[PDB]
């Protein structure tokens, strides 16, 4: 069974981990190159709109490590220095006219990976751009120089050694020098004592010295010209600008201090961190510097420092003659813990947090002329200074970009009443965690949300002036009445419109250039400008069932099938055709498509019958009410819509199925799709200026048509009951849609479909999920290190409370009125969260449709749940229990374990409530639980038991101690047990049911630093990797079940594959109604990939080649080799990279024109054929 | 071979191997994004005091050997 896989990518990684900023288009505008994992982005803010647009983005299958932006003197257009994972250094150019990165350099010096001792790591360049220096972490340092020719192309040099033996190096900064000889000012170790001295005092006392490298220009040679030991070790360094700016020298961030120290007989200026007051943290903790961000004006220079807490504080120096007299800094503000910052011109600020969403604030003061304290160097104090934390009050956030890293759990199913399956994705950093929910389609905004009494079943939005560019009235019907509103900037309840419902309403439209009607079941009432009512009662005792209305038309069916058809003079009042024509069937759907501006009416008429049948009539007067074309329909008709791209007439029945039909004298051309779980309605809708469709089943698809090619894309939102266009000032071009109980004015501004979120927040960091299966619920465990339970939270800042009046002040201040009044926002001021033994732990129900929380459990102070599941045992009913294990007392470096315990609860109220049935202790942490024949597996250490259920404790009934190191997860099919250990890969366990034994009858011949898995077949395990890899490991079918270095018979790894990010979820799923299943895997880089079997060898082949010719036309833009990164640590075996292969649609026409001939194709042959990849396993809304 | 640091020899101790790749492993956290990101949220730490951490266990791990 050969099974070869295809990878890609669905959902880019969102982390950020680098950003940097500068005029890389080469005009006056700013943009932000921010490098993601393995990807490089080029953003663009907006200075009007304040959004930030991803300009471009390019996969560079490589480990970027460092990120550096330079200018050559008098130059107007910034480079790119990439250090990357290659044994390369290359410098890129962003090209605006093209919208690529064209490398300009690529320097080969050392060897592939994230090695120890080959540059790659950091990156320093000389603010004047006159050389770059790039650096490992140990004993290896090179330095290029960068001039430009005669034709002003950027040149580099020869490679200029300054190699240290046994130095460790924490950073890399150039320094600002006057066009004098370029600095490199680094923090280095040397550690040749410290490893010659068995005592370990040579360990001790060891501190890291700020040595400054010269590139003597003139000699061609560097030199380390300057070194001094530093007081403490520091963690970064800042550019100090210099020369005509400022005075020349380096920021050494040190633990609870800052340093400047330029060199020369400038004296060492320190300044302590500041903290904040009164701290929930540990004392014992220190605090440092997390990033920096730098400023530089004509005028002046600052910084801005962010602290672990997400302090922003701004640091100015003060200077006399070209000494400096003193660092002053002053608290900004505060923002979640950024991995990097960018002050950008017009007053801006680019924060890259570290996990989770990033932000963009508009500085709106620079942080002084408020009465806030501003501490100096030059203060005395022996103690350090104290700040109060506060709201944002110098940037206000304009703009919020969602990222989903780190995603820690993910399950892919259909919890929603839609049909496709939506991804459930439990994903976070601490206080900011999220359980946000993924459905692949367009953004909707929601302009306005007001729930409705009763049942809403229709609405409409009139206007009251054909001239009028907004609407003016919204109408719903309920059941027995309805209610009119008016837009009129509030959307106030009006009761003199006119419409007057007292009854249920079918239709309301503008008629006469200002004249309305409304359509009721008891008849027809038309409402004038001018406030008079023309009543049309329904003959005799019958009703209108259905109804079609128009600009100059309107035609009505009522019960038995019978038309009645309405024309308006052009002196504004209606008459009634003198005839009425009956239907073979009752009628139940009718459209009468838009009349044509120069035109006075429209021919066609679209009626619908419980015939199963749709019949056009024609309405011109040489042939009023005469049959015109029928055609039989596969079942019974729900909507129909008549709309011009060419006149089409759209179908959507009872079962989900949506057609498209040609349309003039007779309807012939036909194409139809599955929509189905739902009566398909439809509507008219106006979109980018254009008539659109919007059909209504399982969820609202959009059908518009785009260059003389049609689209019909689904919208990210949740099923809805009725829609109509709508335009105000408000929303000058939306969508007013009834659900289920709710009104909804909505709006679809962005056109491209992506995965759209909806977020619900959380307390802690989530480590795993289950389905209740009755319930659709979720029981989620949320863990964190060094944090407090709320109760700590509560007694510590109490106990603070007490301890601030034993100062004996006059006693009389009480300062705790306003510190046990306000718990500062949790998830924007971080977590005041501190110790190494100290953890928190909670269990919650929460239901996944909306964003509340069934229930919540908290645990005790020490106490860390990392499993979870539910289920119920054979010894009992159908009684759904929830078992949770949890560890005592983690101490985690190094590590060291109290106890274990495991909680049991019965899960009662169809999983709304949890209580406590009983919580059993166990020797060791237990991190995997299991369901598996009525009785539980659980793995406590490095040992699997099979346990029961008891009414005072979980009974062990087996145990299986020949695990080699931890159990991490498990996962079983009925009869067999799949281990997985922390660090030995897979082990495959047989329970005997006779003797409950469990037995190992095979394991892997490779060691793997197990992460997640997921059953392929009954003979095949798709694991992940700590390291960031995929690998698929197979039985062979010669395996015995029963039998009683490791194991015997061995099982065989059929698939490796680098994906370049550490995945944490594998889940085997269909992921749209129609396709295939697919491996979709999810990553901690925030990103959402799939792994795609081929269905023909053919097909295999041709992919293969197309890897292949790109690998040498296309090569990784950092220098990288493709098929040396996807095999990182495993050789590549039976995947094709289909990440490398969409780049086919990137090359020049002439490289996409020779590899397709080499295959004996067209370039639009091979993108096709790589789009259907996407058609059969992934999203296309292409509709022919 | 013998100037790449990590190399060794036939009278190479416990000790200097297994600083060698503990060194190895620290810098390859250091390297590899994903692998920094799951120890800096398995420890509730920020991704600067993680690597300044493991900075420091550079001249540190193993301990002093005999
Ligand atoms: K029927």
């Amino acid at each position: 069974v050969d099974m070869f896989l295809y990878n890609l990518t669905l959902q880019r990684a969102t982390g950020i981990s680098f950003a940097i900023h500068g005029n890389f288009s080469g005009t006056k505008q700013q943009e932000i190159v921010v490098s993601r994992g393995k990807i490089l982005e080029l953003l663009r803010p907006d200075p009007n709109t304040g959004k930030v647009h991803t300009l471009l983005t390019v996969e560079v299958f490589g480990v970027i490590r460092s990120l550096m932006a330079f200018r050559l003197t008098g130059g107007t257009k910034d480079y790119i220095v990439v250090g990357s994972d290659s044994g390369r250094i290359v410098i890129l150019e962003y090209q605006p006219s093209k919208n690529m990165f064209e490398k300009i350099h690529q320097e080969t010096f050392g060897k592939s990976g994230c090695r120890r001792i080959v540059p790659g790591q950091f990156l320093a360049v000389d603010p004047k751009g006159r050389a770059v220096m790039i650096s490992a972490i140990e004993k290896q340092k090179l330095v290029y120089i960068l001039n430009r020719d005669a034709a002003a192309r950027l040149t580099i040099s020869s490679p200029l050694e300054a190699h240290k033996a046994n130095t460790l190096v924490y950073h890399v900064v150039g320094v600002d020098v006057g066009f004098e000889n370029p600095m490199f000012a680094c923090l280095e170790m040397d550690y040749e004592e410290a490893d010659n001295d068995p005592t370990g005092e040579a360990a001790a006392n060891t501190q890291q010295t700020l040595t400054f490298y010269e590139l003597d220009l003139g000699l061609n040679h560097v030199v380390r010209k300057y070194s001094e030991p530093l007081e403490e070790h520091g963690n970064f360094l800042i550019t100090v600008p210099g020369g005509s700016d400022g005075p020349s020298g380096v920021l050494i961030c040190s633990e609870n201090y800052i340093t400047y120290k330029n060199f020369g007989d400038q004296p060492d200026i320190r300044c302590p961190i500041p903290r904040r007051r009164n701290d929930l943290d540990d004392p014992e903790r220190g605090m440092i510097f997390v990033c920096s961000a730098t400023h530089k004006t004509k005028s002046m220079f600052f910084f801005l420092a962010q602290t672990e807490q997400g302090d922003i504080f701004k640091i100015t120096l003060e200077t006399d003659e070209d000494m400096v007299t003193e660092i002053r800094l002053k608290y900004f503000d505060t923002v979640p813990v950024a991995a990097a910052m960018c002050v950008l011109k017009t007053g801006f600020l680019f924060v890259a947090s570290e996990f989770g969403n990033h932000y963009l604030y508009q500085i709106a003061h620079l942080g002084d002329d408020d009465e806030e304290p501003e501490f100096s160097s030059a203060m005395p104090l022996e103690d350090t200074f104290f700040f109060q934390p506060r709201p944002l009050k110098n940037l206000v956030l304009v703009d919020e970009l969602d990222s989903l890293s780190p995603i820690l759990f993910c399950q892919i199913a259909d919890l929603a009443n839609e049909d496709t399956p939506q991804l459930y994705v439990a994903c976070g950093r601490g206080p900011r965690s999220s359980l946000r929910v993924l459905r692949h389609g367009l953004e909707v905004s929601e302009m306005a949300v007001s729930e409705l009494p009763g049942n809403p079943n229709a609405v409409w939005t009139v206007r009251r002036h054909i001239e009028d560019e907004f609407d003016a009235y919204i109408i719903v019907s309920f059941v027995n009445a309805t209610l009119v509103l008016s837009i009129g900037e509030t959307v106030e309840e009006v009761t003199d419109s006119g419409f007057l419902g007292t009854t249920p309403t079918l239709s309301c439209s503008l008629l006469g250039d200002d004249a309305l009607v409304q359509v009721y079941p008891d008849g027809i009432r038309h409402i004038r400008a001018d406030k008079r009512v023309n009543e049309w009662k329904t003959p005799g005792k019958k009703t209108i069932v259905k109804c079609a209305v128009n600009q100059r038309q309107v035609v009505i069916a009522l019960t038995g099938g019978e038309l009645v058809y309405f024309e308006m003079d052009p002196s504004g009042q209606l008459n009634e055709y003198t005839e009425r024509k009956e239907m073979s069937a009752d009628v139940v759907c009718m459209s009468l498509a838009n009349v044509p501006p120069g035109e006075q009416r429209s021919r066609f008429l679209a009626v619908g019958l419980v015939d199963n049948t749709v019949r056009i009539i024609s309405l011109d007067p040489s042939d009023c009410l005469q049959p015109l074309s029928m055609q039989a329909l596969p079942a019974q008709p729900e909507s129909l819509c008549i709309v011009e791209m060419f006149l089409y007439l759209n179908i959507g029945l009872q079962n989900g199925v949506l057609l498209r039909t040609v349309l003039d004298p007779v309807t012939g051309d036909l194409s139809d799709t599955r929509t189905g779980s739902r009566p398909v309605k439809l509507f008219r809708v106006r979109m980018q200026g254009q008539e659109a469709v919007l059909a209504m089943s399982s969820r609202s698809w959009l059908s518009y048509s785009y260059q003389s090619r049609f689209h019909l894309t689904p919208l990210s939102y949740e099923t809805l009951e009725f829609a109509s266009g709508f335009a105000s000032e408000q929303c000058p071009e939306g969508i007013v849609a009834i659900s289920t109980n709710t009104l909804r004015i909505l709006a679809l501004e962005k056109l491209g479909a992506v995965f759209n979120q909806v977020a619900f927040p959380l307390q802690y960091t989530p480590r795993k999920f289950v389905i209740h299966p009755e319930s659709n619920n979720l029981i989620i465990i949320e863990t964190d290190h060094n944090a407090y339970t709320e109760a700590t939270k509560a007694q510590r800042k109490q106990q603070m409370a007490e301890e601030m009046v034993e100062a004996a002040g006059e006693l009389a201040a009480e300062m705790a009125a306003a510190f046990l009044n306000e718990n500062l926002p949790e998830s924007i001021f971080g977590a005041p969260k501190a110790g190494n033994g100290q953890w928190a732990s909670v269990i919650r129900v929460m239901n996944p449709i909306q964003g509340n929380t069934l229930d919540l459990v908290q645990l005790e102070q020490n106490e860390a749940a990392f499993s979870v599941a539910v289920c119920r045992f054979s010894n009992t009913g159908e009684d759904w229990y929830v078992l949770v294990g949890v560890a005592k007392d983690l101490i985690l470096n190094p590590r060291s374990v109290a106890g274990g315990f495991v909680y049991t609860y019965k899960l009662v109220n169809n999983g709304e409530k949890l209580e406590f049935l009983h919580k059993t202790p166990v020797e060791e942490v237990p991190a995997a639980i299991a369901p598996f024949q009525g009785r539980v597996l659980i793995g406590v250490g490095k040992l699997l038991r099979v346990y029961d259920l008891g009414k005072k404790k979980l009974l062990r009934k087996c145990e299986n101690k020949h695990i080699a190191n931890y159990i991490s997860g498990i996962q079983t099919i009925g009869h067999r047990v799949i281990v997985s250990d922390v660090q030995e890969s897979f082990i495959w366990v047989r329970y005997k049911r006779n003797e409950n034994q469990l037995i190992i009858f095979a394991d892997d011949t490779y060691p793997r630093w197990v992460t997640t898995a997921s059953l392929l077949d009954y003979d095949t395990v798709a694991g992940a990797d700590k390291f960031g890899n995929i690998c698929v490991v197979r039985l062979p079918p010669n395996t015995n079940d029963e039998v009683d270095n490791g194991a015997s018979q061995k099982a065989e790894v059929i698939m490796n594959y680098h994906v370049g990010e550490t995945v944490l979820s594998l889940q085997k799923t269909t992921l749209i109604p129609g396709g295939s299943e697919s491996l979709v895997y999810t990553t901690l880089s925030g990103g959402i990939g799939i792994l795609v079997p081929f269905t023909s060898h053919e097909d295999h082949d041709f992919f293969q080649h197309v890897e292949m010719h790109l690998r040498s036309e296309h090569p990784p833009l950092c220098g990288r080799d493709h098929l040396s990164f996807r095999s990182y640590y495993f050789p590549v075996k039976n995947v094709i990279d289909g990440d490398l292969c969409e780049q086919f649609n990137s090359m020049e026409p002439n490289k996409q024109k020779n590899v397709s001939e080499e295959l004996d194709r067209t370039p639009p042959e091979v993108s096709k054929k790589l789009e259907d990849i996407r058609t059969r396993y992934a999203f296309d809304y292409k509709d022919d | 071979q013998s100037k790449y640091i990590g190399t060794g020899h036939a009278d190479t101790t416990k000790w200097e191997w297994l600083v060698n790749q503990h060194r190895d492993s620290y810098c390859s956290y250091m390297g590899h994004f994903d692998l920094l990101n799951y120890f800096a949220i398995a420890e509730n730490e920020s991704k600067a005091r993680v690597r300044f951490n493991l900075m420091e266990k550079m001249l540190q791990p193993c301990g002093p050997p005999a």
